C-alpha cells in the first residue's frame, strides 16, 4: 500500500549459546570463548631451555651419583625437571636422605649445576678409600660399586681408624651443594671389622652450620640385601664459607659436589609424558598450552606464562545479541 | 527482553541486514532493502570491546600452585597447602563464572536498549505523518522516496514539509 | 524507581490484584476489577527463579576450616593457618553480602521494567481511542465492553472498529 | 547513553543549572531560567551516597600480612606464606578494580534513566498542546504562564484548560 | 466519565525488608532468606553412624591405653570424635608424646581401628614383664597399673638385663598404628636397679623408618609423684613392612597396636550431649538441619553443610517493592 | 512560543573515571577511594613509642650482648624497629635454636621485665667469674660476655662437680629464658675448662625436657673462635618449675624476662620521631580516611585495605558535557 520504514536487528546462522543470570541456553549472534581446554600432551623447551629428563633415575639417584645414573653425571642446565613415576634407580644402599622434601624444593629453584671434586680421596689420612663398594649399588658393568659423589671410608689393615680431617674453603661466587653420610652397621661385629673399636663420631661445621652424629647400631629389615643403613645428609656451602670435616669412624665422605646456579620460578614435574624438540610459552604438568585465552581448563601446575586455572567447563561471553532468525520452512 | 524490543514488540531479527547489529528495513516505489544504522552499531561495538578487554585485563593474574612434597610427619602443613590452593581455585572459578552470567545478562540488555532507542528516535521524528503498523514498522501517510528515507535514518526528517499531504491522506482513509 | 513506573508515575501498587506480579485494573458500566498478565508474570517468575538457582549453585563450594593443633614451636604456621582461614572467610562474606545488595537492586529494576513495558504495550494498541492520564491509566473515548477490556489484555484489541465513535466523542 | 538521554537525544548539560543534577529550562514572556527538580535530585543523592557507603562498609575488612622469617630448611612453608599473601592480594585488587568499573557504568545509567524519566513525565502531560523540538525541548502552542511552568514541573499541568487556545494556534499556522 | 483500563502491580501485607546498593530497608512483596542462623545444640549420628565419645579420656589416654580409659579398649568405629574439654585421663606417667599434633591429625583421618596384640610378652627373652607397673597409672580397681598398649620391661630378679629383640611383619592390608617409649630415670640408682649397669640403648627400624635413643638421667619436677619421665613415640607400620625392635634396657615396649582404616575427618572439642538423633550436617556447636545455602553457625563441621559466612542475614528480593494502598 | 526543556547538570570538572564500557569519562562529581601518600617515618601507636634496637639485632638485645647495654632492663613497646645494618648480634659464634620461632614470640609481646633468675651462687663448687671472652667485647672491655648468661668453668683446682639449680615460677607472667652448651674445638680446651670424661647438660620442667652433651671439634674461625656455643630458649609457664643439672659445658641462665603478651617487627631505616599515628606501615604513616591504600600490606593499627591499584575513583555525578564557549 504505502512506503514502510522498519527498525530491527541482526540475526544469523549461529547456534552458539550462552547463559545469563536469568536464562540458560540463549542463542546469540556473536560470542567469545574465554576458557581454554586443549593441550599438547608433551614437554617442550621453556625460554628455549630443555628440561632435565631424569629417565630411570630419581632425584636422589641423580645427585648422589647412583652408579647406574652415569648418563646424567656431571654438568646440567635446565628450565625444569621431569622425574618419571616409576624410576628404579634412587637410593640403592638403604637409608634416609634427611630433609628430602626441603632438598627437592632447593633443587627445583634450580637452574644449573657444575660437578667437581670437592674432597679428593687423599684428603683423609691413614684410612682406606678403595674398599667402599657394595652389591646393593651395582653399576651397569660392575656388580659392586658406589655413589659417584661419596666415599665409603674403611679402616685400614691396622685395626685403628685414625682421626681424619678435611677442609674446603669456598672462594667462588656460587653456592655449593654437597652430600655426606653416616654409616650404621647391623653389628658390633661389622662395626669392629669396618672401623675402629670405641665411641665413633662424624662432626662437621662451617661459619653458620654445625653437625654431629654417631653410629646408631642395630639390625634392620633387609633392603637390597642390606640389614645395615646409611644416613645421608645435604647442605649448601655459601660463597666465602668454609667447611671443616672431622671423623673418628663411620664417615661416608663428600667426594664430588656441585656449583649451584639459582634462578631466575622453577619446577619439578612427576610425569610419564614424552619430551620433544619443541618450544613452549606455557607448560603444564599434563601438557603444553598454546593459546590466547584468559582461562585454562588443564592444570593448576605450570611453569611459564599460563592462563588462570579454573574448574569451569566453559566461559563464553555474549558480545552480540539474542539471535532470532526467521523460520524459513 | 528487558527494554522490550528484541524478541519483544519487534518479534524477530533480520538475516538480511548483514553490515550491522541495528538497522532499518525500508520499502519504496524505488525499492526495498536493509541498512545498518552505523553510528549506534559502532558505539556498541566499542563498548562491548572495551568490556571484553577490561574483563581480560582484570583477570590477568594467576594463583601459583606448587609441586612441593611433604613427608608423613607433615600431614598438617601438607593439608594446609591443599586447602590453600583449592581455596583460591574455588574463589576464582566463582568469580569468572558469576561474572560471565552477570555480564551476559547486561550485554543483552544493552543491545535491547539500542534497538528501542533507535525505534524511539524514528517514532518521534515522524509524529503523525506515519502510521504505526506494529512490529517496529511505520507506514508513511505520504510518498517517501530514498532522499526522505535517508532523511529519517540521518535524523533530519522534515515533518513540516509533508504535513499537508499526510493530513489529507489520513482524512481520506 | 529506575524505569520510573513502580513507586514512580504509578504511585502505588494493588492489594487487590492477587494472582500476579503485574496486572490490569478496569472500570466500566458492568463493574471494576483486577487481572494479572499471566505471560509477563510467569516470564518474571521463571527469570527470578533461575537467578536464585544460579546464585545458590555458584555458592555450592565450601572452604574447609579444620582446627588442627599446633605446638609451642609452631606459632608461625599456627598463625599462618588462622590468617588463611580468616582470609577465605572474609572473601566469601564479602561475595555473598555484595552479591545480595547488587542483585536486589537489579531485581527491583526488572519488576520496574516489566510494569513499564506492559504500560507501553497497552498504550500502543489504544492510540487515540483513549486518553493517557498521568498515572498508568487510560480513559477510553468510547464504550469499552468486558469483551473490549479482555481484548486489550489479550493484545487483540480492534482499533479501527472503534475509531469513528472515538473521533466523535473526542470532538464533542 | 544507555537510556538515550544524557549526551544522547539531549546533546549537552547546563553549566547554568547549579542547584541540582536534573531539571528544567523555561522561557516565557516573563523571563527564562534553569531550575532543578529537587525530588529526583535528592533521591539520586540518597541513592548514590548509600551506594558509596555500602561499598565502603563491605570493604571494611583487611587481610593482614606478616613479618615472619623462615630458615634455610623452611623454603616450602616460606613459599607457602608468600603465595597465600599474594593470593589474597590479587583477589582483593580484582574485587576492588572490577567493582569500580561495574558500578561506574551503572551509576551513569541511573543518571541517564532519571533524565529520561523527567522528559517522559513532561511529554505525557502536554500531549498535543506543545510541539516537540529536538534536544529535550517543548514549545507550547499556547501562552504558558510562570504558574503554568510550575504546573508542568509539579505535575499538575491542566491540559484541557489550554486545549482550545492551543488547537487554534496549532493549525491556524 | 469514560471507561478506564489501568496498568499496575501487586502489593501485600508484607513487612519483610531487604537492602540494595541504593537503598536500605525496602519492604518487598516476596523474598528468600539464604542464611541459616539456628542449630540443634547436640551431636547426632552422621551417615547413620554414631560418633566416638571419649568422655573422660583425652586422645592420648584412649590410644595409649590409660588404665582408666578401658572402657574404650575394644575396637572402634566412628563418623567423628568428641573430646570433652575437661577430660582428666590422658598421659598418666609424665613425659612427652612426640609429634603429638601430627598424631592427632592422623587419628582424625580414618574411621575405624582394630586393637590387637602386636608383640606378646614372650617376645623378649631373659627379662621380667610382670613388674612394669606404676602408682602414677592407677586403674579404677588397683593403685599401680600401666598403659594397656605398652609393657614396662624391667630387670630379672637375677641381673642382668640382656639384649632383647622382637620383630613383626605386617601381612595384612591395613596400616598399623603402634606406640613405644623410653624410660628416663631421675637417678643412676633407679637406672641400675631397673636395668643393668652400662650404656643402654633403644633402637627400632623398618624398611623406611630409623629410631635410636638412649636414657637421659636427671630429676625433673614431680608430676603425679614422678621426677622421672618417659618419652612416648608413635608410628605407622605400612602394609608389607617389617618392624625390628632391639634394646638392652629402658625400652617401654609395644604390646598392643591398631589396625587403622582411613573423607572429611573431625575431632570436636565440645561439651554438647550425644543424643539418639540422625543428621545430615553436624557442626562443633550443633546440628544444622536446613536447605539454606549459607550458615552463620560455625566454620567447623562434618557432613554436607551450608557455606559459613559472618553475615547476620542474606535475603534476596524476588518479588517487587511493596507499596500498598 | 514558550519553551520548557528537560536537562541535566554540567560543570568545569576534568576529573575522569573508568567504566566497563568506556575508559576516559569526565564526570561532574566523584570520590577517590585509594590513598597513595605516606609520611616516611615511625610514630607512636596508641600513644606508645616503638622500641628502637639501633645498632643491635633482636638476638643481641635479648641475649644481652655487652655492646647492647643501652637496651638493658624493662621495655614497653607498641612495635619493634630492627635496623637492617645492625652489627651487634651473637658475638660468640654459634646457632640460636628455633630462632624464627623466638623472633615471632618476641614480636607478639608488648613488655618484658628483666630479673635475675639464677644467682651465680646457685652453682656450687664452680667458678662463675672467669667469664669471659674476646669475641664479646663491650665498649669499655675487650673480654666480656652476655649479661643474661654465665659461662661457668671449673674452679682453680680440678674438678667440675654436678651442679644443680631450681627456679619456681610463682608469678602470673610467663618467663622467657636462655641457656647454652659450650662446644670446644679440642679435647685440650675441654679438659682445661671442665673435668675429664663424659659431660652433659640436662634441664626439665613439668612440660619440657632437654638434654645435650659437648660436640667437640674445630670449626672455621669466627670472631677468633673455632669453638661454638649452642644457644637455646624456652618459656617457663606460670606455675611451672625449672630444674637444671650439668657436670660441665653449661652456659647458664642468669637473668631472664617476665613477658607480657597484634605485634610487629619492622626492619627499616626510617627515623623515629615525636609524633602520633593511628596507622603505621613499614614504609610510613598513613594519615587518611580513604578506604584502600597502596603503600604497604605490612602494618599495625587501623589501616585501609592494601591493593595494587593506582586509583579507585568512584563516579558519583553524571557524565560532564558542558556547553562549548568560544
Ligand atoms: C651373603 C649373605 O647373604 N649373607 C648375609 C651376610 O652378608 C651380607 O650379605 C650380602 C649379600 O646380600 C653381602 O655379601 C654383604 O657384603 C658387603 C656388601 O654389602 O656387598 C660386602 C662389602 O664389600 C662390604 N663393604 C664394606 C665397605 O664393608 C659391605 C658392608 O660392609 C656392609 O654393607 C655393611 O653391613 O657388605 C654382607 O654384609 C650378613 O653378614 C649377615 C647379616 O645380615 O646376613 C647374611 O644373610
Ligand atoms: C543447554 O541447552 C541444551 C538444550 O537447549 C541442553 O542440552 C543443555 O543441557 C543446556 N545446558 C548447557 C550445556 O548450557
Ligand atoms: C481474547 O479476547 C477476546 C475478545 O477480543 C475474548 O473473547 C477472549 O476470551 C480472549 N481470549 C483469551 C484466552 O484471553
Ligand atoms: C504547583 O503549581 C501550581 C501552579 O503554579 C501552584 O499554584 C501550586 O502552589 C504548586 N504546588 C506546589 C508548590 O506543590
Ligand atoms: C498476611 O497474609 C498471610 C496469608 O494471607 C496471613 O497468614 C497473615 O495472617 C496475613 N497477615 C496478617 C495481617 O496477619
Ligand atoms: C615380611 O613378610 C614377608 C611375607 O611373608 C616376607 O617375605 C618378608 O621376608 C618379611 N620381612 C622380612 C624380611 O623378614
Ligand atoms: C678461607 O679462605 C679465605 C680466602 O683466602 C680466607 O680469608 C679464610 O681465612 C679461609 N678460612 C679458613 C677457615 O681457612
Amino acid at each position: 500500500p504505502g512506503d514502510k520504514i522498519c527498525i530491527g536487528y541482526h540475526a544469523n546462522n549461529s547456534t552458539t549459546q550462552v547463559d545469563t543470570l536469568l536464562e540458560k541456553n540463549v542463542t546469540v549472534t556473536h560470542s567469545v570463548e574465554l576458557l581454554e581446554n586443549q593441550k599438547e600432551k608433551r614437554f617442550c623447551k621453556i625460554m628455549n631451555k630443555a628440561p632435565l629428563d631424569l629417565k630411570d633415575c630419581t632425584i636422589e639417584g641423580w645427585i648422589l651419583g647412583n652408579p647406574k645414573c652415569d648418563l646424567l653425571l656431571g654438568d646440567q642446565s635446565w628450565s625444569y625437571i621431569v622425574e618419571r613415576p616409576n624410576a628404579q634407580n634412587g637410593i640403592c644402599y638403604p637409608g634416609v636422605l634427611n630433609e628430602l622434601e626441603e632438598l627437592k624444593a632447593f633443587i627445583g629453584s634450580g637452574e644449573r649445576v657444575e660437578r667437581f671434586e670437592m674432597f679428593p680421596k687423599s684428603t683423609w689420612a691413614g684410612v682406606d678409600t678403595s674398599r667402599g663398594v657394595t652389591n646393593a649399588c651395582p653399576s651397569y658393568t660392575i656388580d659392586s660399586s658406589f655413589y659417584r659423589n661419596l666415599v665409603w671410608i674403611v679402616k685400614t689393615d691396622s685395626a685403628t681408624y685414625p682421626v681424619i680431617k678435611g677442609t674446603y674453603n669456598n672462594t667462588g661466587t656460587q653456592p655449593i651443594l654437597y652430600f655426606w653420610g653416616v654409616h650404621h652397621p647391623l653389628d658390633t661385629t661389622v662395626q669392629d671389622n669396618l672401623y675402629g673399636s670405641g665411641d665413633k663420631y662424624v662432626r662437621m661445621g662451617t661459619e653458620s652450620m654445625n653437625f654431629a652424629k654417631s653410629p646408631e647400631i642395630a639390625a634392620r629389615p633387609a633392603v637390597n640385601g642390606q640389614r645395615s643403613r646409611i644416613d645421608y645428609y645435604w647442605s649448601v656451602l655459601r660463597p666465602g664459607e668454609t667447611l671443616n670435616v672431622e671423623s673418628n669412624g663411620n664417615l661416608i665422605a663428600p667426594w664430588y659436589a656441585y656449583k649451584f646456579v639459582s634462578t631466575n620460578k622453577g619446577a619439578v614435574f612427576k610425569s610419564d609424558l614424552p619430551i620433544e624438540n619443541c618450544d613452549a610459552t606455557c607448560q603444564t604438568i599434563t601438557g603444553v598450552l598454546r593459546t590466547n585465552k584468559t582461562f585454562q581448563n588443564v592444570s593448576p601446575l605450570w611453569i611459564g606464562e599460563c592462563p588462570k586455572y579454573v574448574k569451569s567447563e566453559s566461559l563464553r561471553l555474549a558480545t552480540g545479541l539474542r539471535n532470532v532468525p526467521q523460520i524459513a520452512t | 527482553g528487558i527494554f522490550g524490543a528484541i524478541a519483544g514488540f519487534i518479534e524477530g531479527g533480520w538475516t538480511g541486514m548483514i553490515d550491522g547489529w541495528y538497522g532499518y528495513h525500508h520499502e519504496n516505489s524505488q525499492g526495498s532493502g536493509y541498512a545498518a544504522d552505523r553510528e549506534s552499531t559502532q558505539k556498541a561495538i566499542d563498548g562491548i570491546t572495551n568490556k571484553v578487554n577490561s574483563i581480560i585485563n582484570k583477570m590477568n593474574t594467576q594463583f601459583e600452585a606448587v609441586d612441593h612434597e611433604f613427608s608423613n610427619l607433615e600431614r598438617r602443613i601438607g593439608n594446609l597447602n591443599k586447602r590453600m590452593e583449592d581455596g583460591f581455585l574455588d574463589v576464582w572459578t566463582y568469580n569468572a563464572e558469576l561474572l560471565v552470567l552477570l555480564e551476559n545478562e547486561r550485554t543483552l540488555d544493552l543491545h535491547d536498549a539500542n534497538v528501542k532507542n533507535l525505534y524511539e528516535k524514528v517514532k518521534s521524528q515522524l509524529r503523525d505523518n506515519a502510521n504505526d503498523l506494529g512490529n517496529g514498522c511505520f507506514e508513511f501517510w505520504h510518498k517517501c522516496d530514498n532522499e526522505c528515507m535517508e532523511s529519517v535514518k540521518n535524523g533530519t526528517y522534515d515533518y513540516p514539509k509533508y504535513q499537508k499531504e499526510s493530513k489529507l491522506n489520513r482524512q481520506g482513509i
